[PDB]
């Protein structure tokens, strides 16, 4: 039966160890905790 | 042609060595199908050293898998690349020794024993030059803790020459995994003193505090912990599967650090591991991976280093990298930290290159670090054995087996005697 | 191959076997009659082709709980002669069940452990089921323990035993059969697991909301407890532990296997939605009293030894920072030459859930068996019982006249007393 | 993360606390059955997948107001374990709350706190509800209050308390639970925000210019005031403000932990596009005496320390020019030995309208909580109240039969003695 | 080889510290996403003077930033040009201090100060050569306050022989943003006078009427408020990084600014403030930018200089300037009122020229003053904490973490000492 990070989407540490692909301009957000953090609304507008 | 023949021991033992064959089969770049897939005539340049060439190209490990229950028989062939083994290195039993360091040494285990010495010497006798062997085990169980040291007694009165790679758990000290783990290790730790060449100690609460700091996993599983492990297994043997600038094996390491026959323990861990949101910002050179190298949070064992002095070191650098930028950062930490590092060896630290990384890394190195704040492990192992054992609790069944109560009597003067030798040399 | 045979004596062995093989044919995709629409083999044997049929004996004195077995759903599930019956009741007499009419219905039990002992490869361990208050479990299972010790030695022999409660005994001549069994199960059962009725009752009313339990909504809870100790042998995981695992690590000396029982997450479908249920959160609802199937209080007690099985997606990260917040706790106790006080056993298969049962679908489950100093007062209190109706004799012609004379009344009395000075000292710092 | 548990004691509390948590769900976008469609962190713990429940508690000993939210909009929304009922109420008896009926309670009560407090990562606070007129608000909260103090030590407490007024009250024993009730909170409670409940229906008859208003009516804009405060918490802003930031800043001396309310913009819908609303005019409208939660006339009294909860478009500018023209009015004064007496809380969410209520969309509003000298003139018309109440021992009886004795009479009483003489000494100048 | 630290602390800190890296990222040409896209070869020589090179060429700054409440950063990332910091440098708290200066600075700075000198210490020696720490955090709150001034106080201990910049923002005149200003920032001046080698002030209603009256716009935010913060800090080193005729580094701005080592504190100005339907009909030429530079108006501090002289001025010009004019107009100003200037030190005025303008701006001026007229903000905060300490008010939430009042006599003790001084050597 599957362990629990093969159904929760993030498998193995190869990503994480060998540093392969990236966090940013990509699509893997699985990992880590500075990811997860959601953080406040954004409320933008440029400086006049 | 220095090859190494691979023992895993127990629940412990064929979970870390599954995900062992799982990552170095990778960086030499076999398929789950055992055949080759790679681009570089350097993967295929050493491969005698942990695999056996087949009928039609297949590619078979030296890995003797050797437990007391046939659960993990099933968990390490239904696993990934599990199906890369050998059939005849699957000696296993059927009783389990039940976290039972005496069913393991004594009543069950000598049945199984003389069939999976049958199987390391088919395997020591058909390789040409044993650079050594290699042991994978746990020091909290049954299984790996008491067939596994039985094994060690016998291999080394078979090959007194060849060097054993001792790779052990020890239980943790803030976290309890099983009740009679002060009986198992101060039992199994007395064997390693006299049979062991060298002891290269893992802690399980050192990789959860590894991963969860360092690597900022949200979830470490099971596996991550392990695949932590198999990174710097894979860094022991770095020199052995591939060229290097300055070469290192198993034996030159041995000799650089182990100054007494019964220092022979080692804490251990692995640079590069950064986290996925500090991924892009770290530049990766020779200055970083020293400063974290020697940091007390990057160690994989339950002792702060801090604590003790540093008896020896090693570096085993990976990459293309400048010798003297080594020279010249070995340099730099043993100078700002004189105290910590032990005065009558001039230096102490040891470093060698081997010029192709990781795949995926650019610059890596691995550590062994042989120290005396060890004994904070070995001090608090054995205090919770004399804690046990003045009461005589959990031992009707260790005594109901073969063991009168003198042979433990010898287990914490053993314990003891080296916490003795530690403390005069720091 | 991991093989267990598990035995069914007394009427709370029936009627909680019952509710065990529902969950565990559920569990493993076995249809009620047998018919499989590789993990089977800790607990049924292919049988021919493409049948199963459970590792298991209902042995009673009573044919009418036997045949609802026969007459039940299950009639294609068990196999005829395994589910063995008598012609005449023990009725709540020890002497009747060990020496009147135990002998000619134990050479019938032996016999098929024997044959089921032969078609198992590579035996791991027996379970067994009781309620030591009646007569049959009392006096068959003295009589049956006693056999399988000389049979099958050194074997483990887990216990799954039902003591009555300190507040409701639903029987007079509990306290005489519940201290002589003690004498019997002292020296041959490995791990005893001690249970309480009225316990349960507590969680049942509590955690579940209902008003009003039955003895079927209780053996649905036992069976999931058993089910949970024994998925380590049937599903993988992180941390698995054997029956045999069980025993050594758990059992620090020969005369004191009684240990306690609990199950953290017991929610009902109303609540199970709104509940966060995680590691760190279930693991203090283990350790909390209420929680606990029998009624000794583990802050009189110490804790000496503890095993944590952990069902469900439970990740090996957090149980050990779980473990630790509740050794921080000064309420949990722990004896003084044990620093080392836990055991925990990691798998991945959630706990399965019946059609119509009380507990709801959870994530992730705990299942905690521990070795407490607070048996004493489980065993002091039918001490009391029992040496009160002793006083002036009560009962005593019944137990006379089939067989067992007027001295095991004291031997077993001397035994248990030994016992409750076996405790006392354990607990010393 | 932070989170805020805040707690009902008492049917005020609830009432309040089903009109708070309306607009809580409305503001984040909760559907009453609980699922969406981080902002919801401070105040509901997600539970599974796209789940959220209040992180409260609604504890009182009356069951008809407790089973009415568990039969009202909101079924599926509250954790039915976390409302906590009573079989019989204190019946505005502080006795019966605190001795008899409360002590078989508050162990289930401070349980589910308990619980509470491990899902939550980081507590930054609690905010206590209840009515000081009321048995249960009285009683049942002061034994929960002091058991909190001694569980989680130095957190930080919010009593939102009702109080009766002295014009316009609903009960005859409201002076003695209110003077026995505050006996607790002064010891206990960090920041005691005052609100009147005839001084709010002034609101809804000149300002909100709704003729015949109710309590679901009356207990909405006080929801408006207890969002307006902590969504400084909730969202972000040019100057936040937090829960721990208010009793440092607010509060000088431990005694003095009184709170006058203020919510600044009160039009209907019809009104709402006549109004040229702004900045100047909202905060002009702050310190105007009929705007405030509480009856007083803060120009016989003086303001000694102030707050403005800003929320919506608001420049930095303004709101820093309001605080000049005040300054120079000699109509609003502030006491001499305290001249930064504003702390200014901006938030950039415009308040959230509720469907069928009597308050209207606006962008921009201003929720002044500031400390007064003119409090004592509440506590002086209550110790008058209480002096004839005491004065032939009318409604005591009661009392000393549900375990308390006759001393804690005079004791409270003497508390209130030496509140009233520290406001006049305070405001006094030196 | 000259690297700067940047430390930000608390609400305000991670404000407006953020346009400060908008600006400085701006004008030496990085992208948000960090890589290097600006048109000349000048930006790319002094990079490390901020920036730490990485893998494929991206550029980190040199920043920690650093508070007690959550809150910050999560507007820090979010914003634009957020993504540049590194996260090991992004250490905060749970509780928050909540504008106590006694909670930042003792109770719940103890757990977290030893965290950010193991994360400054990492950027300290992994650069080679320290020019120093520069600060900017604020006096009226408390979590940049009291955890800030404790960190300012422990890298003078480890790093005594580097040079502090504290860009503290004082509560206003006029106005007050909290009721407990007085009492965190005179506990700062305290702390700050022994510690900082200089320090710059700034002022939120200096900035609000040059942001209308000047700027000519209606509504600044705090946006457009920062923006002139951000603008003068990049003025402050503009002679670093880039080349020019006369180079003023850091250091000259303290050994020439500062006549004795108590006599530190500054205020400052940004000279080119004109407006966008202003700024056609006036003539970008050095007169015109003399004449603002030292106009009352154009500082950003509470003070007035008509009211006290200039100790020492200083002047950071940027661009391609005719440095006879500029000499001359320094010439004029110093023999047009000499009752302005400090006359027991001859030729106060120092100049020194930048060669490369800011983005967009060809002609521009950074006044640095270390004026007299300044000890009325010490006076002011000097008078409002007598007479809130005198009825021992707001008391209990201080001394209630490990405060005694002997700190608190001791903070007025120097923050007198500060406004005697200062009118002594106008005399
Ligand atoms: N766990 C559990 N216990 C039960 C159940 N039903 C009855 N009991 C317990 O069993 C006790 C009755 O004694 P038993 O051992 O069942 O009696 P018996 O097995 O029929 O033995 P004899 O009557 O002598 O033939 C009661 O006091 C109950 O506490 C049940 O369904 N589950
Ligand atoms: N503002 C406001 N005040 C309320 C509301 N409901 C009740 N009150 C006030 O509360 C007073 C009664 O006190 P309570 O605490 O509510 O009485 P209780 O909770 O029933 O106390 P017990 O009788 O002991 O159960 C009334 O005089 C009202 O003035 C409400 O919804 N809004
Ligand atoms: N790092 C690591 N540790 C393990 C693994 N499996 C078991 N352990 C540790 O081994 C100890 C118990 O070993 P055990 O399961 O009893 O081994 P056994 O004797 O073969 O059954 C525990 O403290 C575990 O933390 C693994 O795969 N990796
Ligand atoms: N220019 C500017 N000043 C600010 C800003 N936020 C706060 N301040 C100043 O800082 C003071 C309040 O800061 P505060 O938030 O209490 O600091 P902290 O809570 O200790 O981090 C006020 O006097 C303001 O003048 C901002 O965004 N921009
Ligand atoms: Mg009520």
């Amino acid at each position: 039966v599957e362990g629990p990070e093969m159904r929760r989407g993030r498998q193995g540490l190869y990503e994480t160890l060998q540093q392969t692909s990236n966090p940013y301009q990509g699509g893997n957000k699985v990992g880590d905790a500075w990811l997860e953090h959601k953080g406040r609304k954004v409320q933008p507008r440029p400086e006049p | 042609m220095r090859e190494i023949v691979h023992i895993q021991g127990g629940q412990c033992g064929n979970q870390i060595g599954a995900k062992f064959w799982e990552v170095v089969s990778d960086e030499h770049g076999i398929d789950p199908t055992g055949t080759y897939h790679g681009d570089s005539d350097l993967q295929l340049e050493r491969i005698n050293v942990y695999f056996n060439e087949a009928t039609g190209g297949r590619y078979v490990p030296r890995a003797i898998l050797m437990d007391l229950e046939p659960g993990t028989m099933d968990s390490v062939r239904s696993g990934p690349y599990g199906q890369i083994f050998r059939p005849d290195n699957f000696v296993f039993g059927q009783t389990g020794a039940g976290n039972n360091w005496a069913k393991g040494h004594y009543t069950e285990g000598a049945e199984l024993i003389d069939s999976v010495l049958d199987v390391v010497r088919k395997e020591a006798e058909s390789c040409d030059c044993l650079q050594g062997f290699q042991v994978c085990h746990s020091l909290g169980g049954g299984t790996g803790s008491g067939m596994g040291t039985l094994l060690i007694s016998k291999i080394r009165e078979e090959y007194p020459d060849r060097m054993m790679l001792t790779f052990s758990v020890v239980p943790s000290p803030k976290v309890s995994d099983t009740v009679v783990e002060p009986y198992n290790a101060t039992l199994s730790v007395h064997q390693l003193v006299e049979n062991a060449d060298e002891c290269m100690v893992l802690d399980n609460e050192a990789l959860y505090d590894i991963c969860f700091r360092t690597l900022k996993l949200t979830t470490p599983t099971f596996g991550d912990l392990n695949h932590l492990i198999s990174a710097v297994m894979s860094g022991i043997t770095c020199c052995l599967r591939f060229p290097g600038q300055l070469n290192a094996d198993l034996r030159k390491l041995a000799v650089n650090l182990i100054p007494f026959p019964r220092l022979h323990f080692f804490m251990v861990g692995f640079t590069p591991l950064t986290s996925r949101g500090s991924q892009q910002y770290r530049a990766l050179t020779v200055p970083e991976l020293t400063q974290q190298m020697w940091d007390a949070k990057n160690m994989m064992c339950a002792a702060d280093p801090r604590h003790g002095r540093y008896l020896t070191a090693s570096a085993l650098f990976r990459g293309r990298m400048s010798t003297k930028e080594v020279d010249e950062q070995m340099l730099n930490v043993q100078n700002k930290n004189s105290s910590y590092f032990v005065e009558w060896i001039p230096n102490n630290v040891k470093s060698s290159v081997c010029d192709i990384p990781p795949k995926g890394l650019k610059m890596s190195a691995t550590f062994i670090g042989n120290s005396t704040a060890i004994q904070e492990m070995f001090k608090r192992v054995s205090e919770q054995f004399t804690a046990m054992f003045r009461r005589k609790a959990f031992l009707h069944w260790y005594t109901g087996e073969g063991m009168d109560e003198m042979e433990f009597t010898e287990a914490e003067s053993n314990m003891n005697d080296l916490v003795s030798e530690y403390q005069q040399y720091q | 191959m991991r093989e267990v045979i598990s035995i069914h004596i007394g009427q709370a062995g029936i009627q909680v076997g019952n509710a065990c093989w529902e969950l565990y044919c559920l569990e493993h995709g076995i249809q009620p009659d047998g018919q499989m629409p590789d993990a089977f083999n800790t607990f049924f044997s292919e049988t021919g082709a493409g049948k199963h049929v459970p590792r298991c004996i209902f042995l009673d004195l009573e044919p009418t709980v036997v045949d609802e077995v026969r007459t039940g759903t299950y009639r294609q599930l068990f196999h005829p002669e395994q589910l063995i019956s008598g012609k005449e009741d023990a009725a709540n007499n020890f002497a009747r069940g060990h020496y009147t009419i135990g002998k000619e219905i134990v050479d019938l039990a032996l016999d098929r452990i024997r044959k089921l002992a032969d078609n198992c490869t590579g035996l791991q361990g027996f379970l067994v089921f009781n309620a030591v208050g009646g007569g049959t479990g009392s006096g068959l299972g003295s009589l049956l323990l006693e056999r399988l010790s000389v049979d099958y030695g050194k074997k483990s022999k887990l216990g799954f035993t039902v003591y009555p409660s300190p507040q409701v005994s639903t029987a007079v001549v509990e306290p005489y059969n519940s201290v002589l069994s003690t004498h019997s199960l002292l020296e041959h059962t490995d791990v005893a697991v001690m249970l309480d009725n009225e316990a349960i009752y507590d969680i049942c009313r509590r955690s579940l909301d209902i008003e009003r339990p039955t003895y079927t909504n209780l053996n649905r809870l036992i069976a999931q407890v058993i089910s949970s100790l024994t998925a380590s042998l049937r599903f993988d995981g992180a941390l698995n532990v054997d029956i045999t695992e069980f025993q050594t690590n758990l059992v620090p000396y020969p005369r004191i296997h009684f240990m306690l029982s609990s199950y953290a997450p017991i929610i009902s479908a109303e609540k199970a939605y709104h509940e966060q249920l995680s590691v760190a959160e279930i693991t203090n609802a283990a350790f909390e009293p209420a929680s606990m199937m029998v009624k000794c209080d583990p802050r009189h007690g110490k804790y000496m030894a503890c095993c944590l099985m952990y069902r469900g997606d439970v990740v090996p990260k957090d149980v050990n920072a779980s473990v630790a917040t509740i050794k921080t706790k000064r309420t949990i106790q722990f004896v003084d030459w044990c620093p080392t006080g836990f055991k925990c056993g990691i798998n991945y298969q959630p706990p399965t859930v019946v059609p119509g049962g009380d507990l709801a679908k959870v994530q992730r489950a705990v299942c905690m068996i521990s070795n407490s100093t607070a048996i004493g007062e489980i065993f002091s209190r039918l001490d009391h019982k029992f040496d009160l109706m002793y006083a002036k004799r009560a009962f005593v012609h019944w137990y006379v006249g089939e067989g067992m004379e007027e001295g095991e009344f004291s031997e077993a009395r001397e035994d248990l007393a030994a016992l409750e000075k076996d405790f006392e000292e354990v607990g010393a710092e």
